RNA sequence: UAGCGGCGAGCGAACGGGGAGCAGCCCAGAGCCUGAAUCAGUGUGUGUGUUAGUGGAAGCGUCUGGAAAGGCGCGCGAUACAGGGUGACAGCCCCGUACACAAAAAUGCACAUGCUGUGAGCUCGAUGAGUAGGGCGGGACACGUGGUAUCCUGUCUGAAUAUGGGGGGACCAUCCUCCAAGGCUAAAUACUCCUGACUGACCGAUAGUGAACCAGUACCGUGAGGGAAAGGCGAAAAGAACCCCGGCGAGGGGAGUGAAAAAGAACCUGAAACCGUGUACGUACAAGCAGUGGGAGCACGCUUAGGCGUGUGACUGCGUACCUUUUGUAUAAUGGGUCAGCGACUUAUAUUCUGUAGCAAGGUUAACCGAAUAGGGGAGCCGAAGGGAAACCGAGUCUUAACU
């Protein structure tokens, strides 16, 4: 009955801005 | 009494419960407005502030200044003599009728009342009625 | 800790009889010459407020 | 003093709930979706208890109205003629006692023909 | 006027503003409850969201992610907490005034009277630490629910009456509103209420 | 408050007053008597305190109950009814408790007195130079050089020597008052990692410290550092022999244990979300915040005589979610997966109103002492008289020569 389980931060972007 | 006790028709009356109830009408910002210095926190608005205009003080010129010898100069009244008791006053005398503090260096006397004791204003400035309700009555005047 | 005063203001402001306050009138510091001297004359002695001022002139004497 | 804020959380929830009941799907179930819900619930018998007084006094208007029709007169002509009577209105609800003798409503008709004429 | 006495009932009317003092409830509810207020220690637990144990580091590295928009676990709101108005010492001592304190005592006093549950009895010290000698003092002259306030000294006495939760050390110098109050019958020497006159009014 | 102040924001005393608490002394030198006070440190003891602890009181009957400490009935102890524990809420069941005792030693504190060193007590001398001022530049004073003293002093000078010198806020004078540049000193007061004892309108397991549980742990980071979760069966382990299914399984069912096992170890009470199973009823030609009003049919309680209630709702009239922000949102504008818990106008002080109480031309004490909420303590603060910039005058007073 061990447990372990951290949160996560990172960055779901790649995807790059419309119209500048 | 323990049980008796109580508010005479509302003496104590219950406070503001701001920041909840809707219903209530005192719910979310409920006395302070939407948006602004008026909402939000920072202090509120500042002391002596009154827009990004300039006080109405500083478009207004000063012209003061303390003295510091009108700071000593007391006025005691004329009937507040009928409470060091004996005839016999002075102004180190009239400490003790708690008046006149030590810092306190000069006074007048001024009108009010009749004296009704017979008194000597020994040691003290006084006014040409109050010297003359006690010519109108029983009194010594000197000085 | 104690509620302070803005001195400044604390001396272009004298206490009353009432809870008025009495202050000095502007337009008198130069160029008097081009102002009349009909002009100075209305703005020489010292007048009573004309509140709408009352409650942010206490609130910077909150000693009178 | 640390208050634990009742149990008046889902207790105050407990009342919406169980006359929160009957509805279809998470309507009831959920406590946010049987809020939103009993308030335009609430807000549907407040508004349908004054269309009540409306649906009926469609109801009525329309029987009265078949009723005349077969007979002779219309709805118009007939309902200024218990006016035409006088107190004797018989409400528009009352007015109608035709559905278990026809001949009941019949004789306000034949009567108020009579008004009328 | 009424106090009682010893061996007989009568008055002793030592004063008629202290015991012909008309009666409001408003100034007794105000003096009551600063005993009470000033028996009460202010000095109270928690701990403020500065004084937590914490530190500033921030579960996000501003936005490119949404999981919060704190940028601190030294947040109240958090599951460490901190809250926004924590305890900690706090004064609860109220002023209320010497006029205010006697008179109190006075409309309480001329409201016990009128209740007629005010007692003068003499003697009533005790010999020798023993409660039993301190029952049958309240018992025989069917008393229970007792202050037995004197200003005289008697030291079994004090001792004593700290056995029975229904009584407590009373002194007529140490004299307070909730006292009487509470424990209905009200027993005082002749020589107590000499001295009650001064100390109050 | 005075005053300083891009006279902005703000900073903010002192003098004086009341208290708390109070002791003064050496050296810059010759004496005179020559440990003489006085401390200090060494003794050695007397007392008291602490660090071990000890003793320490008085109830039974009966009823309900798994069990009595509850109820009922009859008693008793109290310098002890503080508290905790013991099978439910116990003064008399136990541990304690007040109270009364108790130290081999070791030390805290007073005092006893030896020694050791210290230097006193009378005479007469002494009265702190690269310094104080001052020029230059800063800092500290409430005080930003500003009219700006004064104190600290990095730089450069540079004075007097008690018929003298310093200061009293530019500065001189006068007058008052004091002697720097040598040095030490108790107390009143501040603070709390830690120790003990107690107390709390402080918390009671998402709280309280992070942290009641092998927690600064596990983990996370190269590091510095960051940093959780996870409490409870029951009165008592009596922790379920034995039998059975199964894989000498797990797990479950029985069987007993137990007052309870929906008390069985993921164990208290066990909600809610969520997800099933059953039963009743409805629903597979009908479009839309899914509900609401009407309302047929059906099952139940028969409505137990009665056309009724409960549950359900075909059909049909209505009816575009909530919050927010807006000129305006059903909006394809915001937010919300849902649920539980937690989460945001307070608190401290001063101040101003309003109400209300107390005392009322007086009101009221602050800090503090204190048998510490009492009582004592009016220092003081505010009003009762204002006007003026002040000087000053006063029911008037500025303005002004002026009364108009």
């Amino acid at each position: 009955a061990a447990a372990a389980a951290a949160a996560a931060a990172a960055a779901a972007a790649a995807a790059a801005a419309a119209a500048a | 009494r323990l049980n008796t006790l109580s508010p005479a028709e509302g003496s104590k009356k219950a406070g503001k419960r701001l920041g909840r109830g809707i219903g209530s009408g005192l719910g979310k910002t409920g006395g302070r407005g939407h948006k602004g210095q008026k909402s939000r926190s920072g202090g509120g608005v500042r002391r002596g502030f009154e827009g990004g205009q300039m006080p109405l003080y500083r478009r207004l010129p000063k012209f003061g200044f303390t003295s510091r010898k009108a700071a000593i100069t007391a006025e005691i009244r004329l009937s507040d003599l009928a409470k060091v008791e004996g005839g016999v006053v002075d102004l180190n005398t009239l400490k003790a009728a708690n008046i006149i503090g030590i810092q306190i260096e000069f006074a007048k006397v001024i009108l009010a009342g009749e004296v009704t004791t017979p008194v000597t204003v020994r040691g003290l400035r006084v006014t040409k009625g109050a010297r003359a309700a006690i010519e109108a009555a029983g009194g010594k005047i000197e000085e | 800790p104690k509620i302070k005063t803005v001195r400044g203001a604390a001396k272009r402001f004298k206490k009353t009889g009432k809870g008025g306050f009495k202050h000095k009138h502007a337009n008198l510091r130069h160029i008097l010459t081009k102002k009349a001297t009909k002009r100075k004359r209305h703005l020489r002695p010292k007048a009573m407020v004309s509140k709408g001022d009352l409650g942010l002139v206490i609130a910077c004497l909150p000693y009178a | 003093a640390r208050v634990k804020r009742g149990v008046i959380a889902r207790a105050r929830h407990k009342k919406i709930l169980k006359q929160a009941k009957g509805y279809y799907g998470a309507r009831s179930r959920v406590y946010r979706v049987a809020f939103q819900a009993v308030i335009k619930a609430g807000q549907y018998a407040y508004r349908d208890r004054r269309q009540r007084k409306r649906q009926f006094r469609q109801l009525w208007i329309a029987r009265i109205n078949a009723a005349a029709r077969q007979n002779g007169i219309s709805y118009s002509k007939f309902i200024n003629g218990l006016k035409k009577a006088s107190v004797e209105i018989d409400r528009k609800i009352l007015a109608d006692i035709a559905v278990f003798d026809k001949v009941a409503f019949t004789a306000l008709v034949e009567k108020a023909k009579a008004a009328l004429a | 006027m009424e106090l009682v006495l010893k061996d007989a009932q009568s008055a002793l009317t030592v004063s008629e503003t202290t015991f012909g003092r008309d009666f409001n409830e408003a100034l007794v509810h105000q003096v009551v409850v600063a005993y009470a207020a000033g028996a009460r220690q202010g000095t109270r637990a928690q701990k403020t969201r500065a004084e937590v144990t914490g530190s500033g580091k921030k579960p996000w590295r501003q936005k490119g992610t949404g999981r919060a928009r704190s940028g601190s676990i030294k947040s109240p709101i958090w599951r460490s907490g901190g809250v926004t108005f924590a305890a900690r010492p706090q004064d609860h001592s109220q002023k209320v005034n010497k006029k205010m304190y006697r008179g109190a005592l006075k409309s309480i006093l001329s409201e016990l009277v009128r209740q007629d549950r005010l007692i003068v009895v003499e003697k009533f010290s005790v010999e020798a630490p023993k409660t039993k000698l301190l029952a049958q003092k309240l018992k025989d002259m069917a008393l229970e629910d007792v202050l037995i306030i004197t200003g005289e000294l008697d030291e079994n006495l004090f001792l004593a009456a700290r056995n029975l939760h229904k009584v407590d050390v009373r002194d007529a110098t140490g004299i307070d509103p909730v006292s009487l109050i509470a424990f209905d019958k009200v027993v005082m020497t002749a020589d107590a209420v000499k001295q009650v006159e001064e100390m109050l009014a």
